[PDB]
């Protein structure tokens, strides 16, 4: 359920993160479609938290990816593609998304 | 990472990009379409990934081709990709 | 630099490290041939992982300018590592495997 | 994310396995394979769409390969990758099981 | 080719397919589904590794829905990449087969 | 310009028939949309033709703004139709050209 | 089983070739070496044929997929050295040019 | 197709080629690094994203060392396959060539 990752607040790790989504997410069931759909939203989430160490926490629930990311142009992007976020104010970005 | 691939023929440019436009490339490609923009095709058929980082830097270079009176357009755009530009209301003002 | 990882001690998630582990290895600049043994080697550092558990595995990849060192703490595998990798090692009170594999 | 594919005409059995063989698959592999292995039928199980193996999908083989051997049958292993090979050749295996391209 | 993954639990099958459905490979879809169709079961089919399907696809799982509703079970067609859908709703056979 | 293919009347080499098709549509500028949309029209045709007899044979005109396939010796005949720019049928074997114009 | 191909004696569709004789050499079940050591011969002698061609064309080219061996035939200094070395038949005779390599499983 | 990204810093100038090499697109590489030769600073050419390379692609590699090197340069090639080290071994290049 609960999924950690820490990687240098650096641009290039985002791929990483992209690429661990992926995984968690391609375990779900969640369509092709949906984590492509995912990796924009986490990649946001982690650009914006880079502009040092990010976190990033992946909770895998039953039917809901919950990802979190501590440590404008975007924000549009994020709440579009997911199902609910919040934010915290250091800056923390909250992020889930439900099954189709 | 990354690939940019120019070719300058008939004061027109072709740019064909393959790889990812995410935070970590979109200075790279600003920093080579920008001496392009300061007429240009650009080909996203084998781009893998965007995020709004990649928009910023065209919005910068389209900026910049209104600016100087050159043209742009982009083009064999994925579906999907094509979508995620609709969702973002830029494929009425870019192509 | 450094990446941190923490995973239920389950089999299911043994594949999302594979996933990172692979994405790094690619991006340090590594053989296909010495990806897929990264591949091989950590899995099996999990493998026994999450048998010797059941549980959590924390995992810490330590991408060095010339060399990738790989922490995982929580037999033919064992084997596999050891053979795969340039060095590995072992401790325990809970065990902590470290192996490195050369960048060249 | 394994698929294994049974195609079984009189006694000859083909396994085609596509997809990572670990510690979460591993287990799939061998509910999938015990029960035709315990038919003392000629196995051939076809490796070629396998992204992945380590020590438990070798487990899961011999384990196979002993079973089969146990109720008078055979086992042939077939259209196995270059690295796969190799695989199977640093833990001796390909000592033990007949083993092909 | 293809490749047909069969996982009977709870008195329910779900087979996931994985490559072509077409004019070669549909034969081997039609024997392997129809002897699990004739016998009432309740299908779950998974296209989510499908990467190509004609009308031949179409038809053996026409034929399987039918065999299904004449021998009491239910079929159901799941993670289907954005292609799938729109080939099933283009055929005007999303009407019918089950999709998810 | 054209390309030509013949094959075994067989469902073998429909995927074959598949593979050059998508090299040929690549070259040219179709989309990944148009380019598997163009696969399952083509493979229909060819699917009637190995169910007819054998060899099957199989011209790709590709021309400036379209490209014209040519198969020769009622879910399906939707699927091309509704695929392609422009379908037509003729008898006696049969003879499928289908051209789709890129745009 | 025969499969027949014409292509315009062309640089951009020596590509397809490559890509058909993948499909022809997958299928049959070649190494994934020896499917890419097949797309250099195969390529390499249609290079040929255009380089040839070149001065004055169409190119013909023909699988033959037996049981044990793979027979390709293309018809209108480094390649041919590759081709030779790198199949394990090669006959080539003017005329143009048709060369014949075959490559055993 | 082929995608070739030229990068040049200090004249320490980095060629990524993706893709394939063939007698289509070997023409097209030559034109895009001949005036790379010219000046004859250090460029190192990367092949990691190579799907397919022939005796053109060696053409092309051939004609920039000697191009690089009449003008006073240097060539690196890295990082190559295994099976693109042995398609340059075979032809009696890797000798001559950086890799």
């Amino acid at each position: 359920d609960y999924i950690e990752m820490k990687v240098p607040a650096q641009p290039e790790y985002v791929g990483i993160i992209r690429l661990t989504l992926s995984g968690v997410a391609s375990r779900m069931g969640y369509t092709y479609d949906e984590i492509e759909d995912l990796k924009i939203a986490v990649s946001e989430a982690c650009t914006n938290a880079v502009q040092g160490e990010v976190s990033i926490r992946f909770g895998v629930f039953e039917d809901r990816l919950e990802v979190i990311v501590a440590d404008g142009l975007g924000l549009y992007l994020m709440e579009t593609l997911m199902d609910e976020v919040r934010v915290q104010n250091g800056v923390t970005v909250a992020m889930t998304k439900y099954l189709n | 990472n990354i690939n940019v691939d120019v070719k300058q023929n008939e004061n027109d440019i072709q740019v064909n990009i393959a790889g990812e436009i995410d935070v970590y490339s979109a200075p790279v490609l600003r920093e080579k379409l920008v001496p392009l923009a300061e007429d240009l095709r650009i080909c996203l058929k084998d781009v893998s990934y965007m995020d709004s980082t990649g928009l910023g830097v065209f919005v910068g270079t389209f900026k910049m081709v209104k600016k100087q009176g050159g043209s742009l357009k982009l083009e064999n755009l994925s579906e999907r990709l094509i979508r995620l530009f609709d969702i973002t209301g830029l494929k009425d003002i870019i192509d």
